[PDB]
RNA sequence: AGCAGAGUGGCGCAGUGGAAGCGUGCUGGGCCCAUAACUCAGAGGUCCGAGGAUCGAAACCUUGCUCUGCUACCA
RNA sequence: GUCUAAUUAAAACAAAGCAUUGUGAUGGCCCUAGCGGGUGUUGACACAAUGUGAUUUCUGCCCAGUGCUCUGAAUGUCAAA
RNA sequence: AUAAGUGGGAGAUAUUAGACCUCGGUUUGGUAUCGUCAAUGAAAUACCACUACUCUUAUUGUUUCCUUACUUACUUGAUUA
RNA sequence: UCUCUCAAAUAAUAACGGAGGUGUCCCAAGGCCAGCUCAGUGCGGACAGAAACCACACAUAGAGCAAAAGGGCAAAUGCUGACUUGAUCUCGGUGUUCAGUACACACAGGGACAGCAAAAGCUCGGCCUAUCGAUCCUUUUGGUUUAAAGAGUUUUUAACAA
């Protein structure tokens, strides 16, 4: 649920529109806090996916796609030999596993459109640049 | 005490005549949602920033400027017509009487 | 609690409440009344609830009106079989009892001419508003065009201080049709009439005079 | 919030007491227990409750030589 | 602004559509030597205001005054 | 007995004594955002929280106000679901 | 008479005979029963309610909801469980 | 914010200068017309005295016009009857403040429509001089008008005029 902010307990130091502890909330899905935690401890094995198999008060129930790219199983059958290359490691942390992609709001197009032209960085830096021509 | 009187013949532009009114008080009428501003004035106090918009507090003013509704009785169409400051507003006024007794 | 023909859990439309027919167990010729019940129409405030109708196929009436009437307004009546009586039938009416054969209140309605309203609500007043016959404008009593509707067929409804409304609308003798366009016509008047409610008409109702009620959509 | 009819005493049953062998009369008498709900034991509330009367006037010596020996019953 | 409650003889308080009542105070009589106490007799009503309803309003309704408590609103 | 190292060592502070407060532990009081933990390898003759200040003597009247409290009439007022 | 009220109202019920009918039945005359009316009031109640009041009960569904039963959830405590 | 004075005779003109007032009051104390004559005094009139009502003569405003004060007024601007709602609608100007701008209030008009009186005339509040408020926003009233961006319709809603 509610990330409740690592407060002091002495009150959040400014403005009150920063004063919310308990009612301030992830910008990141409980699916991809599931699959960060396993990759960590798995740095060996490249997560593609997390989907749900049921969920109690507490806890909320995943399983997670973990391939073996040491494998030459994996290297060897060729529609899985791109998830190989070295642009896949932790793809968790990066959200380019599904549950990450969603947290980034990566949609084209419009009720996205500020954040798909960059990505959700990159599209502020864009904005905020004066490009100067040379021949002014 | 304005006193007022229930009737009052004055200009409607649908008649173009001076024709009877029958004399109302506007009053004020109720705040709703979904006011253009007020849907706006929601999110905007959406919740943990505190209170946006300056609480009016220093208020002097004694009374308000009174305004009367006249709806002609032929066209239905309705005049307003604003008066000076009074705080006691009054209409068909239990108009006050020349001369009157004060008896015995 | 109903009998065979109706259910009382069922809301019989206009046609089906022409059924009455059979309500008239008792042999000799029972009226039809139309029943309905107001809600929310404040009976102690401004919202009074007064009108007259003419329903089109006659409640089955013997109706003798008695005008007082002046000038051409006399003659008028006269026209259109009133009792015809001019201003000193106030003396003969009160004051005493007629004779033989006649009630000096032989009279199911009364009307009095607008000249004459200064006359009839001292003399007449303590006997014709004990009665209700008393001439308002409400009542609708100009009795000479008001005349050929009095006689055929007119009605006058006005709001009891519980708030309802009980209107006389024919006798169940009277063909099946035209129950239902006097049925319709009464309902379509007191429409009219009615002050801005919510739910102004709650439910509708016409009931046989020995006989079962009728729940009505 | 409970509230109860009225006339609880047109709720209140019958009942026989009987009282012991070896005295005279066996029959003490009847008395109006509580109706048996299932959200009352009436049983229950007749069970834990105890008596008192001279053992004179049930054992009916006329001219009572018993007349102030008290005697209980449960 | 929302909602609830209260105002009845000088005072305190009852009253559920037909009527004005109690206590205490107050006035006089009497008991009594005298008063205290008691007993007795009388006096004491825009029923907060106004209007509606109905044959009739403290009563029901509504609006308004006054008081009282909480609570929301906020150019 | 203590202290303002480096301008105040006292009449201030503490202090025994005196009185007051909560609590039977799924509690009281308390920390930590949380997990979990202090008091506590403690159990009401305990632990925690206060106020006044030895001995002697005295501890009056006032809960209207502001706090505090309740097996309290709890369809007052009263949120979201 | 006790109309909770009130709208309209110009009779309705029971029986018997005659005519008509296959018949429940229909028409007509008489007779008996309170009455719209008479009587005289706040509304007239034969003639029924429409709205509603106050009392009571059955039943389903729904809603407010309290108690109690189990242990496999959770919670608290003890042990090479 | 306003009057009188300071303020030195156009106007402008300040000090915690002087004497004071303003947040309202009023369907008349607005608007209009007709009639009247007030402050005050003199002289008569049981009850009536110094003052009650009645009656006549005089009388430049000394009274009265809500209010502060100062201006103004006598067949009224006052007072009393009569009739009424122009204290209205619409658009522009002008004065003050001084950017002679905003605002409020005032002044004179154009276009409506009247109100009153015999009419001429007067009358966009109070005889003149105070009496009250920006945007956003809340709301109402107005035309029943425009938009709700793939089309309509209907709720809702955005708006433009006052």
């Amino acid at each position: 649920g509610g990330r409740k902010r690592p407060v002091p307990k002495g009150c959040t130091y400014g403005k009150p529109k920063s004063h919310g502890v308990n009612q301030l909330k992830p910008y990141r899905g409980l699916q991809s806090i599931a699959e960060e935690r396993v990759g960590r401890r798995l740095g060996g094995l490249r997560v593609l996916n997390s989907y749900w198999i049921a969920q109690d008060a507490s806890y909320k129930y995943f399983e997670v796609i973990l391939i073996d790219t040491h494998h030459s199983a994996i290297r060897r059958d060729p529609k899985i030999n791109w998830i190989c290359k070295h642009v896949h490691k932790h793809r968790e942390l990066r959200g380019l596993t599904s549950a990450g992609k969603s947290s980034r709001g990566i949609g084209k197009g419009y009720r996205y459109s500020q954040t798909i032209g960059g990505s959700r960085r990159a599209a502020w830096k864009r904005k905020n640049r004066e490009h100067m021509h040379r021949k002014r | 005490m304005v006193n007022v009187p229930k009737q009052r013949r004055t200009f409607c532009k649908k008649c173009k005549v001076h024709k009877l009114h029958k004399v109302t008080q506007y009053k004020k009428s109720k705040e709703r949602k979904g006011a253009q501003g007020r849907r706006r004035y929601d999110r905007k106090q959406q919740g943990f920033g505190g209170q946006t918009k300056p609480i009016f507090r220093k208020k002097a003013k004694t009374t308000k400027k009174i305004v009367l509704r006249m709806e002609c009785t032929e066209c239905k169409y309705r005049k307003q017509t604003p008066l000076k400051r009074c705080k006691h507003f009054e209409l068909g006024g239990d108009k006050k009487r020349k001369g009157q007794m004060i008896q015995f | 609690m109903a009998s065979k023909v109706s259910r009382d859990t069922l809301y019989e439309g206009v046609n089906g409440l022409l059924e009455a027919s059979a309500k008239k167990k008792r042999g000799f010729l029972e009226t039809v009344e139309l029943q309905i019940g107001l809600k929310n129409y404040d009976p102690q405030k401004d919202k009074r609830f007064s009108g007259t109708v003419k329903l089109k196929h006659i409640p089955r009436p013997k109706m003798k009106v008695c005008i007082l009437g002046d000038q051409q307004h006399c003659d008028e009546a006269k026209a259109n079989n009133v009792d015809f009586m001019d201003a000193e039938a106030l003396k003969k009416l009160n004051k005493n009892k007629k004779l033989v054969k006649k009630l000096a209140k032989s009279y199911d309605a009364f009307l009095a001419s607008e000249s004459l309203i200064k006359q009839i609500p001292r003399l007449l007043g303590p006997g014709l508003n004990k009665a209700g016959k008393f001439p308002a404008l409400l009542s609708h009593q100009e009795s000479m065009i008001g005349k050929i509707e009095e006689v055929k067929s007119t009605i006058k409804f006005q709001m009891k201080k519980v708030l309802c409304l009980s209107v006389a609308v024919g006798h169940v003798g009277m063909k099946s049709d035209e129950l239902a366009q006097n049925v319709n016509l009464s309902i379509n008047f007191l429409v009219s009439l009615l002050k801005k409610n919510w739910q102004n008409v709650r439910s509708l109702h016409v009931k046989s005079s020995m006989g079962p009620p009728q729940r009505l959509y | 919030g409970k509230k109860k009819v009225v006339d609880p005493f047109s709720r209140k049953d019958w009942y026989d007491v009987k009282a012991p062998n070896m005295f005279q009369t066996r029959q003490i008498g009847k008395t109006l227990v509580n109706r048996t709900q299932g959200q009352r034991i009436a049983s229950d509330y007749l069970k834990g409750r105890v008596f008192e009367v001279s053992l004179a006037d049930l054992q009916k010596d006329i001219d009572p030589e018993r007349s102030f020996r008290k005697f209980r019953l449960i």
